[PDB]
């Protein structure tokens, strides 16, 4: 159609490999960054001498 | 050209945690706030 | 060509009645020298100069002078001339100084819709560089948040220069705020913390301040009380606005448009 | 009609590629603009006024703006510029809260 | 139609009061009787609980709409 | 902005400004669109050099406003100081407003033409007569006639 040009298109540089191809009902509350789960238990018991 | 629009986000970064924070507390010590908002100081954190 | 100010404009003036000295010179520029943009004539570049010293000197006096309306007709013609797109020096001796003085005294009008609205004509000297903006600007975001104490910090560390004639302004919209806030459904508040609070160790400010304010005297018992709650929970004033607004539904859902 | 909407955006962008937002808020709210703004300069007229009130700390319609302008803005084409647009978007939406 | 005859025969009772001043009927004393009645049953003041289950039935009804 | 210096009580400083804005009506008219409209102040003001220059800015600024009324009113105000310049892609657009202003009140007056009838202003009157002349003087009839009767005259 009539596209607009004005604005750069910047590059896609994607990752053409498939690497997620998932429809679910993501929310924000999967992305906490944080260093798994079984690391934090682990050092639990060792910071707390038990 | 937005950088402008992004230096002023830094009350928006508080008043989202203090409301998280007032949300999931109920009585917190006010040196308390400042640790978890790294206010950095607990005498302005009573003002904000 | 008619100079008219190189006989004592640099020094100092307490209070002096020099806007004399300044009077017979902005009128002989114009028939002198155009200080409209006018984009004709890029060549010419010497010829402003003159215009932009003759107006850049004008802050100097003006601001020592406590004048509020005069002080804005200034910044007009002045930023101008900053701005012009003719050629000219990239960067005069007061280049942010002036400009900052400007934009400080947006935000002690409590405007701040000119105050962003003013930050783009200047790229990246926001907070990275240019310390003549980063105070005024990051007075901004303090008065944005509650952040007071760093306020008093940054009162005494300015960059241009005392700046005194609008610190004065930034106290009438600190103290009315600071003391809004406060006025929430707390409890007692002894005269310790609220004296020694911000500047003062034992004034008599507070004394008028609880008189044009509130805060019922007592036993050394200060008070803020705040129902809003026998004005609620109603639905007749409700009941006129709900029945206007099914209408609609109805007049909407059955008349052809 | 028909021919000043495209002029419009292009008046409007003059002002934008500029710092020039003082003045250029005087005339969004002064000049109107055409009911038949062939579904296109429409896009572009959203996009500029949202952000005209998005440094102006005019949030609440920045972000109902340029939604609008997203929505109406083509999809199978004009790739680079819905970049722009959501860019702005979510960091107006993010002022907001 | 329901608001337009409730007025009416409210009216026509303001009509009958009309002999406080000027006495037609020496006071019929069943119909003041009704008339205190009437003004007991009207229905308790809006800002009680009543309200809540109010907002809690008109917005039900929003949900279906 | 150069507007800015319209308030120091100085009479010739003032009508400088004014000057310079008509050549600045259009590219940047923005800024003076309603923030200032000081330049009718002055149009009333008994400082007199001024009354019908400031009318030429106070009526090219609300031109493209949209007013008018507003437009046709002051542009008057200037009298052979506006329309002198008969030869324009601006001239037209208010004596279009001129023939279309009085003909909506000729109409209303010929309802009660026998007394009490609106005061007609003399110089919209002339105005388009002036314009009524032009038509003669190009010779073209045809438009001459109907204007006539449009205008009840």
């Amino acid at each position: 159609d009539d596209e607009f040009e004005e604005f750069p298109a910047e590059d896609w540089a994607g990752l053409d490999e498939d690497e997620d191809a998932h429809v679910w009902e993501d929310n924000w509350d999967d992305d906490n960054v944080e260093d798994d789960f079984s690391n934090q238990l682990r050092a639990e018991l060792e910071k707390h001498g038990y | 050209g937005t950088y402008t629009l992004i230096i002023r986000l830094r009350h928006n970064v508080i008043k989202t945690g203090v409301r998280m924070i007032s949300l999931s507390y109920s009585r917190i010590s006010l040196a308390d706030i400042a640790q978890k908002l790294q206010l950095d100081s607990p005498e302005d954190a009573e003002f904000i | 060509m008619y100079e008219q100010l190189k006989g004592e404009w640099n020094r100092k003036s307490p209070n002096l009645s020099k806007c004399g000295e300044e009077l017979g010179r902005l009128k002989l520029v114009l028939l002198e020298l155009n200080f409209l943009p006018t984009t004709g004539t890029k060549l010419t570049k010497q010829q402003l100069i003159l215009a932009r010293d003759i107006l850049e000197i004008g802050a100097q006096w003006s601001i020592l002078r406590k004048d509020i309306p005069s002080f804005e007709r200034y910044m007009a013609q002045l930023k101008c001339y900053y701005f012009d797109y003719k050629e000219q020096l990239p960067e005069s001796a007061y280049m942010h100084q002036l400009l900052g003085l400007n934009l400080l005294f947006l935000l002690s009008q409590n405007r701040v819709a000119e105050f962003h609205t003013e930050l783009e004509r200047l790229p990246a000297k926001d907070i990275q560089t240019n310390v003549y903006i980063k105070h005024p600007v990051s007075l901004e975001q303090y008065l944005m948040e509650g952040s007071y104490n760093k306020v008093f910090l940054a009162k005494g560390n300015i960059p241009a220069e005392s700046y005194t004639f609008f610190i004065d302004i930034l106290l009438d919209t600190i103290r009315d705020e600071i003391a809004g806030c406060i006025e929430k459904a707390y409890e007692k508040i002894l005269f310790t913390e609220a004296t020694r609070i911000l500047f003062f160790n034992t004034p008599k400010k507070m004394t008028d301040y609880a008189k044009k304010r509130g805060w019922v005297l007592g036993p050394n018992n200060y008070y803020s009380f705040a129902s809003q709650q026998q004005k609620p929970e109603d639905t007749t004033i409700p009941s006129t606005e709900l029945a206007k607004q099914v209408i609609e539904y109805a007049r909407q859902l059955e008349m052809i448009v | 009609a028909d021919g000043q909407a495209t002029l419009l955006n292009l008046l409007l962008r003059n002002y934008l590629h500029y710092s020039l937002y003082d003045q250029a808020e005087k005339l969004v709210s002064k000049s109107v603009f055409p009911e038949q703004a062939n579904n296109n300069e429409w896009a572009r007229y959203l996009y500029y006024t949202g952000r005209i009130k998005a440094i102006q700390l005019e949030y609440s319609e920045a972000r109902r703006t340029m939604t609008n302008a997203l929505r109406k803005a083509p999809q199978h084409t004009a790739v680079g510029f819905k970049q722009t647009v959501h860019k702005l978007l979510i960091v107006v939406e993010l002022l907001l809260g | 139609h329901g608001l337009k005859g409730l007025n009416s025969k409210l009216l026509d009772i303001r009509s009958y009061l009309e002999k406080v001043a000027t006495g037609k009927l020496p006071i019929n004393h069943q119909i003041i009787y009704q008339l205190q009645d009437v003004f007991n049953l009207l229905p308790d003041v809006s800002l009680q609980e009543f309200v809540k289950a109010f907002y809690l039935k008109t917005n039900d009804q929003m949900v279906v709409v | 902005g150069i507007i800015s210096l319209l308030d120091e009580d100085e009479p010739q400083l003032k009508e400088f400004a004014l000057h310079k804005l008509n050549a600045v009506v259009n590219d940047f008219w923005a800024e003076i669109s309603e923030s200032v409209d000081k330049i009718e102040v002055l149009y009333e003001d008994e400082g007199f050099r001024s009354r019908q220059f400031a009318a030429l800015v106070a009526s090219k600024v609300f031109y493209h406003l949209g007013a008018f009324e507003e437009s046709l009113n002051y542009a008057l105000g200037a009298g052979d100081l506006f329309n002198v310049n008969d030869n324009s892609e601006y001239v037209e657009t208010i004596i279009a407003k001129c023939i279309d202003h009085y003909t909506k009140q000729c109409v209303e007056n010929a309802d009660l033409p026998e007394g009490e009838k609106k005061p007609i202003d003399q110089r919209l009157e002339g105005i388009v007569n002036k314009m009524f002349q032009r038509c003669l003087d190009d010779h073209k009839y045809k438009q001459a006639i109907g204007i006539a009767l449009e205008t009840r005259r």
